[PDB]
């Protein structure tokens, strides 16, 4: 999209390529944020206690209360000053930043509410069940639409 | 890790082809190999705890600068994960594969002279497991087919009987012989018994465990692949394919 | 003439060669760091009454649950640090760990690998050498201060050569009684109670007088560049306890009373800068060691 | 008669005269509580994954935003810091700090100046002197724990005074073998291994036997008061980097092994109570100098 | 007879053959290319008031973020450079970086690889042999300026030959008297002050008349290929903080005071076109070296 | 015995101990940037027909608009640089720049003003000492190379001691023939062209046979603090400058061929660390005036 090319050209090409061209074009988002590990207790009550760990929704740190990328907020003005396909495309950076400054904000606004659902749906699974789980393994298809409205 | 996973001939044969011999060398110094030495293993006992060390333990050692030390650690690497220190090989010989080496005489490097019977007690085959000593067995095979030294081979087969019955069935130059084959090489895999993680007393067991420990995060990782959720991902060139074969085969 | 030299700077053996990568350096620092919650945790379960926050920061720090009937001993991370303690102290200790598991081990806590951030002072007393004429005895005591007797039984003053080797930074010295010293191919100044020295300034002349024997008390304090982390109370606790579980039992080693005059004497051998080096990890090692046992003892 | 004295007792220098008012103790006082939090804010800045933490520690101390590129001295609390420990340490060093920067840098915090709120205890052993008859030698060594050697080669018994001054609280004797002692015209009790003894009670007298030598190990413990946040492990560790970077280098003073030699000197001269009034502030701000330093090494 | 040579010129230890494939001589290069970036940040940085510049400059160089209380050592790039100077210098020493790090670091930017785009002129004089009848003395020294004296003491005009090897372009000879040089079997011209020669035109024949010494300075000029990118006084710079750094430190080498004579002694050893080949890769890790250390001391 | 000693090394001179606080150095490092600017000005003036940006370079340099009819000279920053540089050299110069002046400077431009961000490397050889035996000649010659010419007219081979300083970090030392050399009381190696040598090792010995002379030939690399704008080509031009336009006619002043043998006697004298802290923002000044100067001459 960003770069004017297509699949096939770019079909052979590495991940170290690949950020290097769309860096040279001025996209800094070219790279992927561990997400951090939330560790949770359930209380004995009647039944021996689980303690567990999740990972915190939408890769925000507790400690600082914001997103793990530190250059966050310069990168999304980056996008928002530069230039992608200038013969055939008009306002992609601006239109593009707008939703990611939209999607930032609800994300930092909402990350408690998502974290202290995580714990709640992991303290009603019991331990026996939890172990079996990790066995099986999945991965799940999100439509690209669904995605972007959920944010 | 990704070498001891692989639980055929076909796959095994198509990892060393797009593996290269720079993998099989470590640049971390290690120890000695022959030491009787004493280790701590205080989830069993407080005293020390003797043993020997080899060179088909997981963990790096020194190895000898000759053509022996070179064969010796790619077949380390492949029964125990990790090779040795042979430093200023060159460029030409490490950017080559592993096959390229084991079977192909454009490498420029010389095997004739070598002792099946002296490297299999150096890499002290009495301590290997099945599946071990059979992964060795296909590296002699390969080397023998390059050498035109099959009769040897078959000799020394015939002195050692347990050798004999488990050597692998493969003529090293036809690629309907490798995929016909179902032996099982795996060492590491996905464990049918139930796996703790707890210490184990030997350096060789407490290694291996440690792999077979890594290839469950490692399964689950993201850098694992998953070939039932995303083949299409994967690029035509690396992509499984039934008519897969061998260059030269 | 007579040679004498500390006891402690005699022979240094070789420190090992392996686990001195910046991934085994972080793997030593992600030890130390959840060593310490485990620490804090067990002091958390005493005032709370329950052992979850105790559990909570074994699982972390041995990837296990713990399960009544099992000795709670550290788990695989206990066992490569372990080990690992051993291999640098010696040449000749194995190295054992694999690869993928100080790798695996070192990814648990985000934390820096970094030795050099910070300073410590070490009050070892290097005494290379002192060399004294035919008709006078010299003894020397201690590590942390040393005392250096000498008495005369010559007609005439005799001059004993002092050499503090070229790594301390100052040295103090105290005499029983006044004496005289001064540096080579200088003249000597009144008698004096208390000198203060710099080792670089070279050897030292001491005048001995015909009499009562002379003691001669030294003190020295030098600079190593060590982490944040550091901890002298905590690095020396680990020390005794790793001899007496039997870690530095190795062939062909030499013994220290305390981690000061280990790491003094390797820094006084040849290749000391790298020897140094070495000997600082292992100080954070037996640090998140001296915390781990604390926690989990055994009668 | 012969006479012994512990090296460190012997001639202290004078110590400094200014810096000693209440807005300076104020500044030393915030010096150390600000020096506290840098070297806790690099523990939580390491644990996390953000130099927020140190960013607002060295602001606040340095008045200055860190930057990379730059050997993040300290700014001008470093440099204050530095110049009064050399002023304490003599009187012969110059006060170059004014007062009005002094003043300033008091402010940043509010911490109360008083330096005499709590106690420490110090284990330097002061053996004014030893009186010993003509056919005996005696030799002593050492501070923190005192040996006294003492040989008798006459033909009978000799006697021994040890005077061990006013300041000390307690001291411990300990022989090689069972020793006699008393006090002054007193009668000497049965051998003993060890004493417990007040120096206030007077000189005492120890009876040599004619043979072996005897040694006596002494130790002692005198209270001085101190601020609370005094903490006896990072003053002798500012003390060794004081004297390591070259700051107590000033024409006729006295050196010393360590800092509780310093104290335990200067209590016992002339103007001992109003010496060690200064030593104590001298005291914190080597506790703030020691972890300044080390959170920034330069 | 007698035979002289230059000191630098004797006994050139065997140079690396690692690390000088294509792969390799990129990552040199790049290393090049972002050591430089990280000195022009810190201008930058001046300019802008704000680190921005630095940090994205050393997050390029070391692939992580600065932080502060942790020393600024350039991440593995500057670990990997440091070894494949050590591997330059002797055959010896062992190479120890995987391939697949080389060609990491070499992606991280794209620089035209070549080598021998450009041309550099060295100043080293190679004397190899000055031959000298029985009644004369000859000494050598200089490397930069070679100060040849030599003084007739027998009854007659002597010939003295010199040898400037063939690898050199030019030689200037500069006399303290005038002096009379022909070759081999050409006619003496008249005395003059200066000569200009080509090496490659054969062994020269100076005349050395009875009386007072006559010294001879020697100035040579060679052509060697090198990339682009180089830069002489960058290169010297590196080369004197590599040998006190230890990266030079290995058994069974030689030493010498510049790169000069480094390059120009390896050229006349035998198989001396594939071993300058080297050393001018080790000039070019040499420049990053300085360039990088001097923006991150450690 | 005889004693030869390096002519450079002796007798250094005071240096100033004016305007080497934070803020007189801001200035410094102001100047150097806006000095640098200056001479960039000029190409930038050539690219674009426009003389905007010298108007600009000029405008902030010298707080007033450049005129044709007037001579250009640098304002009152120029007076100031000038001054302060004759104030560093001695300390019998005076310092007549008032802080003020000095202050309103230094908030030209936002620059570290900071001295130690890194490292150069400085080449002058510190020969302290050469002791020779009765019937032995010794002469040293230069300071970026010394040459030490040796002839023994004894019966047997003489021993020579080398004493190098404690400063500098590597010596290396040629020969014109194979000589030996080792430290004191140590055995003799075999003859060899050239050694390496750490000059804190101890004095060196050189066995000097009966016959033709020996020449060592010496270069040595020491590590000065610097900061990271510091380059040694623009200083050492500043410093001719200086010399020829009288900044450093005082009375009692040593002269030197170069800063780089200045800065390296300061360093060998007493209290050599404090006197290198001055002598590197001399440098700093030097390099600022040299940019200036040769873009306003006169």
């Amino acid at each position: 999209f960003l770069t004017n090319t297509t699949y096939d050209i770019v079909n052979n090409d590495t991940i170290d390529v690949l950020k290097m061209k769309l860096r040279n074009q001025g996209w800094p988002f070219v790279e992927r944020y561990n997400a951090v590990e939330i560790d949770m207790s359930v209380e004995p009550l009647r039944s021996p206690g689980q303690v567990g760990r999740y990972y915190n929704p939408f890769n925000i740190d507790p400690l600082t209360k914001k997103h793990v990328e530190d250059r966050l907020e310069e990168f999304i003005n980056q996008v928002q000053v530069g230039r992608f396909r200038n013969a055939s495309g008009n306002a992609v950076g601006t239109t593009l930043a707008a939703f990611l400054r939209a999607c930032r904000d609800k994300t930092s606004a909402n990350w408690r509410g998502y974290s202290v659902l995580v714990s709640r749906y992991r303290s009603l699974i019991p331990n026996e069940l939890f172990e079996s789980l990790r066995n099986i393994s999945g991965e799940y298809n999100i439509n690209p639409q669904d995605e972007h409205s959920f944010f | 890790m990704d070498v001891l996973s692989k639980g055929s001939l076909k796959e095994l044969l198509a990892h060393l082809e797009k593996t290269p011999l720079e993998e099989a060398i470590s640049y971390r110094i290690g120890t000695v190999p022959y030491q009787n030495v004493l280790i701590s293993r205080n989830e069993y006992y407080n005293q020390l705890y003797p043993d020997t060390t080899s060179l088909i333990d997981g963990v790096s050692r020194e190895g000898q600068r000759n053509v022996n030390g070179l064969i010796m650690s790619i077949i380390s690497y492949v029964v125990s994960g990790s090779g040795h220190y042979i430093p200023n090989i060159g460029f030409m010989l490490l950017r080559r594969s592993i096959l390229d080496i084991l079977t192909k005489h454009d490498t420029g490097l010389v095997t004739n002279n070598l002792n099946y019977g002296i490297i299999a007690r150096n890499l002290t085959v009495s301590k290997m497991n099945c599946e071990q000593r059979k992964r060795m067995l296909i590296c002699f095979k390969l080397l023998a087919y390059k050498d035109g030294n099959q009769n040897d081979y078959e000799i020394y087969l015939n002195q050692n009987i347990p050798l004999k019955q488990i050597a692998p069935n493969f003529i090293p130059g036809d690629m309907r012989t490798v995929i016909h084959n179902q032996d099982q090489l795996a060492i590491v895999g996905i464990p049918a018994y139930r796996l703790t993680q707890s210490t184990e007393l030997s350096i060789r067991d407490d290694n291996a465990k440690s792999y077979k420990l890594g290839y469950v995060d490692w399964y689950n990782s993201n850098s694992f692949l998953r070939e039932r959720s995303e083949f299409n991902l994967i690029r035509l060139k690396d992509r499984d394919t039934k008519y897969g074969k061998l260059n030269g085969w | 003439a007579n040679r004498a030299t500390s006891a402690f700077l005699d022979n240094p053996h070789p420190v090992g060669v392996n686990y001195v990568d910046e991934g085994s350096r972080q793997f030593v620092a992600v030890a130390e760091l959840l060593a310490s919650k485990l620490i804090d945790s067990s002091r958390e379960s005493d005032e709370s009454n329950s052992d979850v926050p105790f559990v909570q920061a074994y699982s972390k720090f041995a990837d296990d649950n713990p399960r009544h009937l099992r000795v709670k001993t550290g788990g695989k991370m206990a066992n490569a640090l372990t080990n690992v303690i051993r291999s640098y102290y010696s040449i000749n200790a194995p190295a054992i760990v694999p690869q993928v598991e100080i790798d695996r081990l070192a990814s648990k806590a985000t934390v820096s690998g970094d030795m050099y951030n910070s300073y410590a002072i070490f009050n070892s007393v290097p005494i290379v050498e002192v060399l004294s004429p035919a008709r006078t005895t010299v003894s020397i005591v201690g590590s942390d201060r040393a005392d250096v007797t000498m008495l005369n039984t010559g007609a005439g003053a005799a001059n004993i050569t002092f050499n503090f080797g070229q790594i301390a930074e100052t040295v103090i010295l105290k005499g029983s009684v006044p004496f005289q010293l001064a540096r080579l191919n200088q003249p000597m100044p009144a008698a004096r109670f208390t000198y203060k020295l710099r080792p670089l300034d070279g050897p030292f002349i001491v005048v001995l007088p015909v009499g009562n024997p002379l003691v001669i008390s030294a003190t020295a304090a030098t600079r190593i560049q060590v982490p944040l982390a550091f901890n002298k109370a905590l690095v020396e606790s680990g020390f005794q306890t790793a001899m007496n579980d039997g870690l530095f039992d190795i062939q062909n080693v030499n013994y220290y009373s305390s981690f000061d005059e280990f790491i003094i004497s390797q820094y006084h051998a040849q290749d000391g800068i790298n020897r140094v080096s070495t000997c600082v990890i292992l100080g954070l090692a037996l640090q998140a060691y001296d915390q781990m046992r604390r926690a989990l003892p055994v009668r």
